[PDB]
């Protein structure tokens, strides 16, 4: 939840040796990898924790 | 789309006098030979 | 049915050449494609199975008055066994062989504005399967050889990678070619696996199974020719032979 | 979809060849496929670029700055004119001030018209013997090669007959208007809630109401060039004084139709306007195409649809809609028509009649089938939303034998009875607006909004600026044509003349078939009573002792700014002529061979003032009165 | 030059 | 069945690609300009204008002097642009009146009817309503277009003014005057890859209801639609304020294209903006990347990415062919995303037309599923959800220009002298609602004689305190004309008699949060109306009291819904010539009786 | 009859070897027209100039 | 403004 | 007419 005055950033880390990760969220959301520009909204991602 | 004729007579006469008139022609010649067959299976076999 | 049985280069091309262009075509008037349909499937569901409609099925469809047209027809019955439905073309045009329109110059035919793309898209290609692609192919193949168009042919098959590992290698002007070839192009055949009377839910495939069970019956009524039992009761013309080779190839 | 054997007959049985072969395919890139007519209507790109440019030619010739600073002078020299109670024009009011814009405009286009009608007139009877051997002699060549032939042996001054060539030589005035353009940043809706103050009336009477609106939006005039009625006059002319009455026949539809166009916005309803309906799938594999025409200048509608290769057609009147339908009774029929399709539905304003809109569509039924689907419809809307006409000869000389036979007295439709029945439902439905307008608010606000004082174009008094480009000896002649009239009873014509010198003289002379009468003024700045005429029932005029048609007015002015011509009926509504046909024009015939003669004023003197006829002048020198 | 705008000036000039 | 026929013939064109498609575009838009804006009338009216901005007293420092070719040439350009944005928010206002009368109907028909297209719906709102225009097909759009909106054509402005005066070592009076006629070669630079893009009501509506379900919601679209289109524009005329030449879109396609293997970059630079697109088509794939027109310190014209959508090549080679968009950065990202979305479906002819006729003639493809989802991209792409972060890029790109504006002057204020460098950079040319300009207002009311000319007073972008003023100039010698001032709660009514002058009128302050107090209620926008006989030229004034006054964030949905002001008091007129002297002042709607707001009763 | 023998580059057509445009493709829609021969374009562009 | 009209008015000013 | 064509004439024809 956000109470401040504009669009915060989370960073989220899942490790290293899961395979795959997929996140869905309840709204669509933007995920991006790091200092990498930032895609559309979508509902689910499909993610490698290596990357 | 076409015209409409009381008889084969004019018909013919018709196609002859116009554009391609020889070509037309023949084909109302064929056309002519094909009704003869027509009309006598028609009468022949009624349905 | 006939078609759909050929399972060799050779075959196929065989056939082409002597069947005529009117069976390409279909008299009947059919319906038109692309249309979503709601179809009945009772040994499966008591609703309406929806399907959409599509040139590549069996079944007889209303197509364009154009070339265009014409060449979805002759590829529409190689790959599914019936035609479209282009009636006035002509008897001049009717009464040559598929293979002539598809590869001669001297039919009065002008195909070279054809694009592969829309053809590929029309003729629903995301739909067809491993031996329906190579057929298709095979058309292309032909068609591009017979206007000069081999680069524009080469440069459709890099855009498509997968189109590439399935096409088919052989020279549209070469014999030696067609005999090397060994590619399996065979939609209807004796089944190795069991076949069954049952339905199918797509229209593609009811109708594809309709051909394969119509097969079955062919392969064992009386028309079918036997050449272990009564390969001396042939023509000399029509005999199997090594010498044999296609008009002007 | 079909081949044909080399060394064969090029002859074919049909007369008119698709530029795509029977095979119904073009190769893009080719020459046949450059030149086939585009969807103007359909091509959303075309049918938004073409709005600019009819816009900008609006705005360049008639600019809403100018006619907002005109206003006030208009308004004075309005007031000039002293007209009995219940006849003033009054310009202070928005909507009254609307009408005068579009009549004006719309009135000097059709003005503008027939004086080239009659100069077409003039050089046809000058070469009688030459014009009657081009058309006995050759009837097998097309009708705009025939046309251009006569155009050449006569010095018709506009030799080209195509349509770029027709759009070169065009004038200012002739522009259609362009109703958007003069409905711009106009107040709407005006909110006057049970208060009778004078300042309350004077905003109220500041402000137009929303129908009003609508019905400019809607409209686009139509005014046919005599370049283009030649062609369907000499299709079927055997000899000149068929040809003339034919010109005369086809104007006289044109004038009644162009007097109807103005009395659907008078009237207080809201004008419909055509549409094309297009299925939603743009790659469909069953096409087809719906047009509505609704002519805003005309009195019979048409429907056309084009299902695959099957044209069909219907003509219906525009009168008598009561129920919920637009559409009212059909007067002729060409198949079945379904107006309840549904698709996209697309906006256009068409620049040809009814008739011409109706002629090309029985050209092209009976070529259906020989023509491909995109011929059709670029043809078709081509000649609707750009009045072009097809490039395809056989087809143009169909359309122009089909638009002779709608006009001629063997018309499959009697225009007049349609014609006259429209004026019967206009009149009918502004009585109805006026009085459920009593009802709803004051008779005040009923008069603001819906004058009573407009009616038809011609009956309404409307004024004509002239342009003059010719100067003789330091005067420049300003020409209108007084008449024909399509009503009878007492009408007066006067002249205002606004000049830089302080104080001038000039005059104004009336052409007949016999002498001029030559007026000489001083006044500046106030309408002048030039001359007063009397009507007959048949729209003939004894003017000094000879019957006449038209008359010539020429005004002369040195130094000048601008020339109004005014024109005022004594009684309001006054009652219409029977339109003229064929037979009424090659019935009686008059002489317009003088009306191109011209006076000197620098060279007058006293004695020369008066009525005076040919013979006390001698060759030439029409000024001095010693023969 | 506008025929208001050309009374106008006439009347401002003479008057 | 169908021929084909047909099909061929409605296929969408490219208009970019084809150099015939090119040259008949930029005819048209010249020639509109021209008709509307000619040349010799503002040369012309030069002196004019020059002696009303002097009669202003205006401090040193923040006066401008229009005998200076610079300042002559950025105030054309910046009246053509205010003129034009200022009938919009006019236009806008009247239409949010009109669905506030009838909000049982809108509500309605937003609830019922969600199964449409959205052109059909806004068909049914704007004939519910009862708006002026009711088209909202691109001809009807064109048709009812006024002068003013036309956009301003850049090669235009900048025909036949001298460039690059050299007077050497002298400063002398002479040869500052000299100096001060031509104009330097940038700034002609800029003015030649120039055009402005000024979007109709009519078309953001269907962007607003496309989702909306309540008439309040639809207003609030509305202006949060226009709140960012304005700040747009207002960073357009400040890019050509600073010394620097502004990028100009382009596109690259092969030199030799292959029938089957045809690749098309598009590389668009919205000149009223502070984002960048570039699109690339190859094959059936398309894809985007929105990039950062602020930063580029090194010598690519592309900043950082803000957002993604793809790999796009710009380092691709081919031919370069220029052209000027017609839509805003917004819009082309709205196409780009429904284009990819449904890229399956469509041709490759349908996608470049679709995408080039949008770009170069505002023109919305045919297809009506690509419409809905277009018109639903562009209402995300504006809304408090957006994937862009509209605020942060707007507020960056101000920082950025003005950081560019200091440099540049100071480079040259070491190369030249200080003279020279303040008539090459004006420091009075901020911003387009910052800085002092002048509307020619046009009248086509006439009450009694006396011809109405509207202005909307605000809303404004920047906080401080305003000045506005008047210069009338009527033919006759002596006359009488009145300004009324109309709010929420009453109406204003002055009279003056002085002409050929400016005169002002209204000392406003704005604070923060851009809302004035007049006359005890905050009100965010009012309408000036002025009467006058015979007039033939009426001008409106507006100036600050500071230089370059601080700005005011930009407003979004939850913005515009707290606050709720009222519209409908600006459709009243009054008639000056049954005035009395009684009913000259500040009187409320209470006092007037109902219907006549000249007497008070 | 005219033998110039100036050097001249080689051309690439954009419609390939088989000398005509493949149906909607990106060098079909950059094609030049004809301008005089189709009416349409030619009574259009005298419009231009005569508002010009 | 034309060069006659402007000619023209000047002369009724001064005249 | 122009403004600051009107601002002369008026100077030309009060003065």
């Amino acid at each position: 939840l956000n109470t401040g005055a504009g669009a915060a950033n989370i960073t989220f880390n899942f490790g290293q040796i899961a395979e795959t990760v997929i996140l869905k969220g309840s709204v669509p959301f933007q995920l991006a990898r790091l200092n990498q520009p930032m895609p559309a909204a979508r509902f689910t991602y499909k993610l490698r924790p290596l990357d | 789309n076409v015209n409409y004729y009381s008889s084969f007579d004019e018909f013919i006469i018709s196609q002859y006098h116009a554009q391609d008139g020889i070509n037309r022609v023949s084909t109302c010649v064929i056309l002519g030979l094909a009704l003869q067959a027509y009309d006598q299976m028609r009468r022949a076999l009624p349905v | 049915m006939d078609v759909l049985s050929k399972g060799s280069l050779k075959e196929l091309l065989a056939h082409l050449e002597k069947t005529p262009l009117e069976e390409a075509i279909s008299y009947r008037i059919g319906t038109v494609p692309y249309q979503n349909v709601l179809i009945s499937r009772n040994e499966y569901y008591n609703q309406l199975y929806p399907d959409t409609t599509s040139l590549i099925d069996g079944v007889s469809r209303e197509g364009q008055r154009n070339v265009n047209g014409l060449i979805m027809s002759i590829i529409s019955y190689v790959v599914s066994g019936s035609g479209h439905y282009i009636p006035n073309i002509g008897f001049m045009l009717l009464r040559r062989s598929i293979l002539d329109i598809l590869t001669k110059h001297d039919t009065g035919l002008v195909t070279n504005n054809l694009n592969y793309g829309i053809i590929a898209r029309n003729l629903t290609v995301s739909k067809m399967n491993c031996e329906q692609r190579k057929r298709m192919l095979i058309c292309f193949k032909l068609l591009a050889y017979k206007d000069g168009n081999q680069n524009d042919y080469e440069i459709y098959l890099n855009q498509n990678i997968p189109l590439k590992q399935i096409a088919p290698n052989f020279i549209p002007g070469d014999m030696r070619t067609v005999i090397h070839n060994q590619d399996q192009l065979a939609i209807v055949g004796i089944p190795a696996y069991r076949l069954t009377q049952s339905t199918e839910l797509s229209i593609r495939d009811d109708n594809a199974k309709s051909y394969k069970l119509g097969y079955v019956d062919w392969y064992n009524s009386n028309s079918f020719l036997r050449e272990r039992s009564e390969f001396n009761l042939i023509r000399l013309k029509d005999r199997d032979t090594k010498y044999g080779k296609l008009n002007g190839w | 979809a079909w081949v044909t054997q080399a060394y064969s007959s090029g002859l074919s049985q049909n007369s008119i060849i698709s530029l795509t072969g029977n095979d119904r395919t073009v190769a893009d890139g080719t020459f046949n496929s450059m030149i086939m007519p585009r969807a103007v209507i359909a091509n959303e790109r075309e049918h938004f670029m073409k709005t600019r440019i009819d816009k900008i030619e609006h705005d360049l010739n008639r600019s809403a700055k100018q006619e907002m600073m005109d206003r006030q002078s208009l308004a004075e020299d309005y007031n000039a004119l002293n007209l009995a109670v219940g006849q003033e024009i009054k310009l202070d009011i928005a909507t009254q001030h609307q009408l005068n814009r579009l009549g004006s405009a719309m009135y000097k286009a059709d003005h503008e018209r027939e004086t080239e009608l009659t100069d077409l007139i003039n050089r046809i009877r000058e070469n009688e013997v030459t014009v009657n051997g081009i058309l006995e002699n050759q009837k097998a060549i097309t009708a705009a090669e025939r046309a251009d032939l006569l155009l050449e042996v006569v010095a018709s001054t506009a030799k080209s007959v195509s349509a770029a060539g027709r759009a070169a030589a065009d004038g200012s005035g002739v522009v259609p208007v362009f109703g958007p353009s003069v409905a711009n940043g106009i107040k709407v809706g005006i909110d006057i809630a049970d208060s009778v103050a004078e300042a309350a009336i004077a905003v109220k009477e500041s402000g137009i109401i929303t129908q009003l609106n609508d019905v400019y939006h809607a409209f686009q005039s139509v005014h046919v060039a005599p370049n283009d009625v030649i062609k369907p006059a000499a299709v079927v002319a055997g000899t000149s004084t068929e040809l003339i009455g034919n010109l005369q026949a086809i104007y006289s539809r044109l004038r009644s139709h162009s007097d109807i166009g103005f009395k659907k916005a008078t009237v207080g309803d809201v004008i419909p306007n055509s549409y094309m309906i297009k299925p939603v799938n743009s790659t469909e594999y069953a096409s087809w195409q719906l047009y509505v025409i609704h002519p805003v200048q005309g009195s019979l509608g048409l429907v056309v649809q084009l299902m695959g290769d099957a044209l069909t057609y219907n003509v219906f009147a525009q009168y008598g809609n009561t129920s919920a339908s637009e559409f009212g009774k059909t007067v002729l029929t060409g198949g079945a028509t379904n107006t309840a399709l549904e698709g996209t539905k697309v906006k256009f304003q068409t620049k040809v009649t009814a008739q011409q809109a109706l002629a090309l569509t029985m050209a092209l039924k009976d070529a259906a089938s020989m023509l491909s689907q995109g011929e059709l419809i670029g043809y078709f809307e081509q000649y609707i939303n750009l009045a072009l006409e097809p490039d395809n000869l056989s087809l143009q000389d169909n359309m122009h034998k089909y638009h002779h036979l709608l006009t001629s007295q063997n018309s499959p439709i009697d225009w007049n009875y349609h014609d006259e029945e429209m004026h019967k439902w206009l009149d009918s439905r502004k009585t109805t607006n006026y009085d459920a307008m009593q009802k709803k608010d004051g008779t005040v606000i009923a008069d603001i909004h819906i004058p009573k004082v407009f009616n038809d174009l011609r009956n309404t008094t409307l004024h004509c600026k002239l342009e003059g480009k010719q100067t003789i000896a330091g005067y420049t002649v300003y020409e209108y044509l007084i008449g024909p009239w399509a009503h009878y009873g007492d009408i007066d014509y006067s002249v205002v003349v606004d000049t830089l010198n302080e104080e001038t003289k000039w005059y104004c002379e009336v052409i007949g078939i016999d002498g001029h009468l030559l007026i000489e003024k001083s006044v500046q700045h106030k309408p002048e009573k030039i001359l007063e005429l009397t009507v007959n029932d048949s729209g003939v005029t004894s003017f000094n002792g000879r019957n006449h048609d038209r008359l010539k007015l020429k005004v002369y002015v040195k130094d000048s700014l601008s020339v109004k011509v005014f024109r005022n009926w004594i009684g309001i509504n006054a009652p219409r002529v029977k339109t003229k046909m064929f037979n009424d024009h090659i019935g009686v015939k008059y002489d317009y061979s003088h009306f191109d003669k011209n006076i000197s004023p620098a060279h007058l003197t006293l004695t020369d003032l008066g009525w005076h006829t040919w013979d006390q002048y001698n060759a030439g020198n029409w000024t001095n009165i010693k023969p | 030059l506008s025929e208001t705008e050309l009374r106008a000036l006439k009347k401002l000039s003479t008057t």
